[PDB]
């Protein structure tokens, strides 16, 4: 009982187009764990193939959703803290 | 290297 | 081939966050994201600057560290919160 | 819970 | 859930 | 759960022996986590002063419940399979 | 390496010959490696051999596959992650 | 180094 959370224990409410975004891919709750989040947000980007055949870090996004969550038409998986901020700035972490 | 193995490399 | 997780990223650290590190005995300019996380634990813990009743409060007024917070104190609970300190006190070797 | 076990739960 | 959840759920 | 579980999730009811280990730092339940095991199994360590001094991978166990559980007078925490082998043997997973 | 202890994943270990030969079939052109190089290549092996049951995919058939003489079992899960460490141990020395 | 540091370097 005692014992602290990880970061991927933290419990988060996702804001309502990252909440779409991890409903689509088969979550059927509101409330997640960061792990849980990053689980169903892979999972989006593999299911939908936005990721670039050649350059599989790279993602394409532009006529998705994901473009959204992120403020941009595409990213890389490489830039782990970044992705990190983007998640965050897209749900509340619960108290 | 594929989109699954650059992920699981932040879950 | 092997892609490389956060804790694996080679880092930079800025002058104070260097300090700080070769303070613990660390003697090298490029760190891993895991090493950095265990010297600045070392230093935590060597200078006892957590409330002794809350441990996971860090108190680092007139210290090097609240330099690197810009802040007196810092919760060890808020994971981001450290990750966004450290980073803005790095150069990510990419 | 003591700092260490803080700290070990971000290396 | 694929292969390669189950994998990364032991790298 | 829905997203798969990883080792430190795994679900284990510890044996006699382990069960003794572990409440006496306080912990009182009879099903943990493999997490759970591993930090009251360091907190029991860290509190009884059962490290070595100079070598703090060193844990001597001779005359200690936990010599009962690993079967040898001393080990190193640096062999992780070693301790990983001692824990599982020493538990049920809830499988 | 480093000043820093050591994780399991970090361990140095020598495969034996089966799982060797296993390791270097998905390319990998080393004799040393560490536990996250080995897990990393055993998961592509598993992969590109489609040895998992399509509708239950935690399951492993590698009867008729050199897997299978590796873990001396007709199949295996992958949710018993410790039972999957003990097969790779068995198949390496580690470096000391 | 720590046995806290060994131990967590297995939680």
């Amino acid at each position: 009982s005692q014992i602290p959370a990880s970061e991927q224990e933290t419990l988060v409410r996702p804001k309502p187009l990252l909440l779409k975004l991890l409903k689509s891919v088969g979550a059927q709750k509101d409330t997640y764990t960061m792990k849980e989040v990053l689980f169903y947000l892979g999972q989006y980007i593999m299911t939908k193939r936005l990721y670039d055949e050649k350059q599989q870090h790279i993602v394409y996004c532009s006529n998705d959703l994901l473009g959204d969550l992120f403020g941009v038409p595409s990213f890389s998986v490489k830039e782990h803290r970044k992705i990190y901020t983007m998640i965050y700035r897209n749900l509340v972490v619960v108290n | 290297t594929s989109f699954c193995e650059y992920w699981a490399x932040x879950p």
